[PDB]
RNA sequence: GCAGUCAAGCGUUCAUAGCGACAUUGCUUUUUGAUUCUUCGAUGUCGGCUCUUCCUAUCAUACCGAAGCAGAAUUCGGUAA
RNA sequence: AGAACUGGCGAUGCGGGAUGAACCGAACGUAGAGUUAAGGUGCCGGAAUACACGCUCAUCAGACACCACAAAAGGUGUUAGUUCAUCUAAGCCGGACGGUGGCCAUGGAAGUCGGAAUCCGCUAAGGAGUGUGUAACAACUCACCGGCCGAAUGAACUA
């Protein structure tokens, strides 16, 4: 119906500094620094103090207003990513052919490389996104762990790794092999 | 009504304040299906226990600002879910009879009501040993 | 083979889903409407069927 | 049906030796000229009393001017209307400076949202709403809050000439 | 840097006491004050001093200025005047480039042909002394 | 000829995996009728051969979603000419 | 295909409907000036890229009588409305449970195959162990669970 103003709030924690100019947001904390282009949405930022920045839409309809919270969130996860950080964990799941997973490189590149999936002679490769760093748990069998400042980049890189193992022409309720996201959370602050 | 029903809780509660002298507020946070309740008939020659929906429970309190203001000190312990033992004496023995029903791991008390006080409860008078040797202990320390 | 808990893990992906009855989309298991425009966002959904 | 004026129309059945002095009835009618208003008077009277204008007469027709044409009021508007598939009653609210101003937006709004032309609507009641927050409708309540202000982002100025020697801005 | 920096668009607000410059109509050219907001598109204005009649107006025929003064909402014409005066609104306006350019442009337009001629001759004089300067440092 | 809506029923159980009665809305113009507008100082019948192009309501082939998909085989469905 | 009344076409140009026997406007000597009709005024093209309030975003939008088609049925798209119910005594996060496998049937049969009822009741939670491990112990962990909560809220509908 057009909402004359409508706004959301972004808590800035100690140690971080968010600066925004023509909707290009730069967020900096202990972990690092992320940036994101928000030009595709007409929203207006406003800094109340260094703990708190507001975002409004003026005279906006439903779909516009829906953009508001989502901007808040994206900017929230920038702040979390650069303080606590992001960590997604995965598990290899296979009934028979063990899924054999390593890091390999070409032109100093870095790929997650997957071998023997359902007994496949083919090799699967997934580029490791910049900023995201891969580990392998020491004390959980078949674990794989992606982490970094960017939920976006961690989460997509995990998605890439699971999508590459899909199982074609088999009943996928019986043939459940894959690499799946098993937990997702923060780098710092327990697990 | 449901504001009749809101009021209803208010109505009876006030009445129970005005029907007992002591009150034990026993915490009834968590804990649920069949057990304790059925012991309480047996223990209802001493008390009324009432379980109920919280915002409602709180607003009852608001309606009792009129008098008996000492129940205000119950207020910081309204939190979660608590339940009543409307009561006369013992608050440290009878109480323990009420408490005993079969533990879970203490079923389940975590707060006390003692007429403006909030004991363990376990100490209230047993020898007048805080009134003949501790109402004159700095009279003892200095005559 | 495959510990109960990983079979469960695999199932959040492979089988705990619902299905559009007009267009067949694999949909979230608690969904009310199909996300697809071709079937008119129908709310005619069914659970994906469980193995034997 | 245009830029509206509001009229008192007062009419009656023609006198009979049997009933000289027949009862007088009034309607407030919104219309643009008085020929329409009297038409409208009869249209409604015929749906409410046995009378055709051939058996009646119009006794008085008088424009009713807004009393406080610069106090801002919130109006409750009651309306009956026809859709392509039935007929409906409907309550809406309008914020304005005059009934006549309100009624005109009522008609534009019935046209925009429900595709109701004028022939299809009856104004049932129109009333200043006395106490704020007897106001029921969000899209008018919004304006009633204390120290209300808003910007008007993205200003487009109309240009007088076809070419311009600078890239414009929307700055307000 | 190390403070969070956020430049925020500093829009002229539609608000009671906001002063506006009327683009169109008969009160075209004059200042009035917003007295009460009607909706996202209309407001009650009132320009007692410029003699623009208190009326409901569409925001599109008005242009918001940076000036605003204290005015209770709904204020009738009499107290609008008292307040506008108390505030010294015309003073502030006159002092602006905006108002000055309007005046400039108005004065140019009234120039006689003889006057246009003198401006030429004077310009040519100023020019001259300028070009020798712009040539020395 | 082809496609829907409702869902009683089929489908061990289970309306809708695959189907689907009573009814009911449509679409198509390679069926057949109905009409008689054009052509009876003329528009050369059927089938085949040859050759190009177009449609898609898709038989095969590419990638998918369903299943009463364990595997193999199939079947329903999408983007596809 | 066939009748009724009127008006048309045929016998008729003109202006509009791009086009077009029959629609809209208007019927016609040769011309000048003015004004209009029906229809139009982004550009093709004469005429406001006029003013005003809304509504609409279509990976198949839509765009003007006759007219150059679309329906049943659906949509948590977005708009405005209706009715019922909650609320100063929108709405959100957890409480939805025992006597009595009660009384007919029959692994079970409870509200929970099936038959007929569903009466009363009361206000507070550790599975002889989920797994590792041992033939069996030990240790850690979780089940009628939520903090609820803050001038609107829930449901069903209309177009
Ligand atoms: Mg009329
Ligand atoms: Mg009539
Ligand atoms: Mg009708
Ligand atoms: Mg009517
Ligand atoms: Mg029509
Ligand atoms: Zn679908």
């Amino acid at each position: 119906m057009k909402y004359i103003q409508t706004e959301q709030q972004i808590e800035v924690p100690e140690g971080v500094t968010v600066s925004i100019k023509s909707r290009i947001v730069k967020v900096v904390g202990p972990r690092g620094t992320l940036t994101k282009n928000l030009k595709h949405i007409d929203v207006t930022f406003t800094k109340v103090n260094n703990q708190l920045i507001k975002v409004a839409v003026h005279n906006g309809g439903r779909k516009h207003v829906a953009a508001l919270r989502t901007v808040k969130s994206l900017v929230d996860n920038m702040i979390t990513g650069v303080t606590k950080g992001y960590k997604y964990k995965m598990r290899y799941v296979y009934a028979h052919f063990p899924i054999n997973v390593n890091i390999v490189e070409k032109d100093g590149a870095k790929f997650i490389e997957v071998r023997n999936f359902l007994g496949d002679k083919k090799i699967r490769n997934v580029p490791v996104r910049d900023g995201v760093t891969i580990e392998f748990s020491t004390n959980v069998k078949d674990e794989i762990v992606l982490s970094g400042n960017s939920v976006e980049d961690v989460s997509q890189n995990a998605a890439d790794l699971q999508q590459i193992c899909r199982v074609r022409n088999k009943d996928i309720r019986k043939f459940l092999d894959g690499i799946y996201v098993s937990h997702k959370g923060f780098i710092t602050e327990d697990l | 009504g449901i504001r009749e029903k809101k009021a209803e809780y208010f109505a009876k509660l006030r009445e129970y304040l005005e029907e007992y002298k002591s009150l034990f507020v026993v915490g009834v946070d968590n804990v649920s299906s069949q057990q304790m309740h059925e012991v309480r008939k047996e223990l209802r020659g001493r008390a009324v226990v009432l379980m109920g929906k919280n915002t409602m429970v709180r607003r009852a309190i608001r309606g009792f600002l009129s008098d008996l203001p000492d129940f205000e000190k119950l207020l910081p312990f309204v939190k979660g879910n608590v339940g009543f033992v409307f009561t006369n004496e013992p608050l440290t023995e009878i109480k323990n009879v009420i408490v005993s029903n079969r533990v879970a791991a203490g079923l389940t008390v975590v707060q006390v009501y003692d007429n403006g006080q909030v004991f363990p409860s376990s100490i209230l008078d047993i020898t007048d040993e805080e009134l003949v040797s501790h109402f004159v202990s700095a009279v003892s320390t200095i005559a | 083979i495959i510990e109960p808990s990983l079979k469960a893990l695999a199932s959040k992906y492979n089988c705990d889903k619902s299905v559009c009855r007009k267009c067949y989309a694999r949909l979230p298991p608690r969904a009310t409407n199909c996300r697809k425009r071709k079937c008119g966002h129908t709310n005619q959904l069914r659970p994906k069927k469980k193995l034997k | 049906m245009a830029h509206f004026k509001e009229y008192q129309v007062i009419g009656r059945r023609l006198p009979t030796e049997s009933v000289p002095e027949p009862k007088l009835f009034r309607m407030r009618i919104f219309a643009s000229n008085e020929v329409i208003a009297k038409s409208r008077y009869w249209y409604f009277l015929q749906k409410l009393h046995k009378v055709k204008k051939a058996s009646g007469e119009i006794v008085s027709i008088n424009q009713i001017n807004e009393a406080h044409p610069t106090k801002v009021k919130n109006f409750g508007v009651w309306v009956r209307y026809d859709s392509r598939s039935g007929t409906h009653n409907m309550y809406k609210e309008i914020r304005d400076v005059s009934r006549v101003a309100a009624v005109e937006t009522l008609y534009q709004d019935m046209a925009a949202r429900h595709r109701a032309r004028f022939r299809s609507i009856h104004i049932l009641k129109v009333a200043e709403i006395e106490k704020t927050a007897d106001v029921k409708r969000q899209y008018v309540k919004q304006f009633l809050t204390k120290d209300l202000k808003f910007p008007l982002p993205h200003r487009v100025q109309k240009s007088t000439k076809t070419f311009s020697y600078k890239r414009p801005s929307t700055f307000y | 840097s190390t403070d969070s920096i956020v430049k925020a668009s500093n829009w002229r607000l539609v608000e009671v006491g906001r002063v506006v410059l009327i683009k169109k109509g008969q009160s075209a050219g004059k200042l009035a004050a917003i007295v009460e907001i009607i909706d996202q598109k209309k407001v009650l204005i009132d320009g007692p001093k410029a003699g623009v009649p208190r009326q409901a107006i569409n925001l599109g025929q008005v242009v918001l200025t940076p000036l605003t003064f204290a005015l209770p909402r709904g204020a009738r014409t009499a107290t609008v005047s008292k307040k506008w005066a108390a505030a010294a609104v015309c003073e502030k306006w006159a002092a602006s480039s905006w108002a000055k350019k309007i005046a400039q442009r108005e004065r140019r337009a009234a120039l006689t042909d003889f006057e246009r001629f003198q401006v030429m001759v004077l310009r040519k004089q100023k020019r001259y002394t300028v070009k020798k300067a712009l040539a020395k440092a």
